[PDB]
């Protein structure tokens, strides 16, 4: 947050809490909007043998 | 069968008791044997029914090429019977009940021997290709499943598969066997089952070699 030190002190005293530790505006701490590809594993029924549907 | 028809006049002339004198109970008479493959003297010979396989091979076929220790596997009753390794062929007899007990079946008493110098997977795949080329195509299990097994065995010969596919091929063979119009499907399923049962480590080794050299 681009806030002056005096204004930060005034708002901290007025609220009674330290605002800088828990800010309500998002910043660079959030994840990138471009992500690597996933792999997404398969479920338990993807076996090649001993997988007859009548048993599940 | 031709042999069944041809032995009948001799049976009538000499009596059924004479014919039943040979062989064990429920396996009586004499049989024609065709020994072929990796033997010094491949040949056709008529001999008493319940002869030991090793004794027949040594006495009439001249022994296994390179000696008895050189033996790798035997197909005892034609291409439709599962293979057996040396440990089974050591002390097995040649008749219906004893060969069924060895999980093979007497079949047509056509002995095809293979020494330790032959690709057993290649031989089984060639047999499966024969069965693919010989199915009449009437019923779907034989037609589609034998085509499928032929493709899978062709991939197996190179190791292009994964170890999990061995059990899948076994299940495919079971799905073919007992579900077809005639016994050609059974005769194609049994050699695959025998090859898996007696040489799964070789198939896995081939798969590992292919994966290693293909990465
Ligand atoms: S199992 Fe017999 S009837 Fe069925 S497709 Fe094969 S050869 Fe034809």
């Amino acid at each position: 947050a681009s806030a002056t030190r005096v204004i930060q002190l005034l708002r901290n005293w007025a609220s009674g809490r330290d605002l800088q530790a828990k800010l309500q505006l998002r910043y660079q701490e959030i994840s990138k909007r471009t992500q690597p590809p996933p792999k997404l594993p398969v479920g338990p029924s993807h076996k090649l043998s001993n997988n007859y549907y009548c048993t599940r | 069968n031709v042999e069944t028809v041809a032995v009948s006049p001799t049976i009538c002339r000499r009596g059924g008791a004479w014919f039943a004198s040979f062989g064990r109970e429920r396996n009586s008479g004499t049989k024609l044997f065709n020994i072929s493959g990796h033997v010094n003297h491949p040949c056709t010979v008529e001999e008493e029914m319940s002869v030991p396989l090793k004794e027949l091979i040594e006495k009439h076929a001249g022994g296994v090429i390179g000696g008895w220790d050189n033996l790798l596997a035997v197909i005892p009753g034609g291409s439709s019977t599962p293979l057996i390794p040396k440990s089974v062929c050591e002390t097995v007899l040649m008749d219906f009940d004893a060969l069924v007990q060895a999980q093979t079946g007497l079949g047509t008493a056509a002995v095809i021997v293979m020494d330790r110098s032959t690709d057993i997977v290649k031989a089984i795949a060639r047999l499966i290709e024969f069965y693919k080329h010989e199915s009449c195509g009437q019923c779907t299990p034989c037609r589609e499943g034998v085509d499928w097994m032929n493709k899978v065995m062709a991939r197996f010969v190179k190791g292009d598969a994964r170890p999990a596919e061995i059990d899948s091929l076994w299940e495919i063979s079971k799905q073919i066997e007992g579900h077809t119009i005639c016994a050609l499907g059974d005769g194609a399923a049994w050699p695959v089952q025998g090859l898996i049962r007696h040489f799964r480590p070789e198939l896995e080794e081939r798969m590992q070699q292919f994966a290693l050299q293909h990465q």
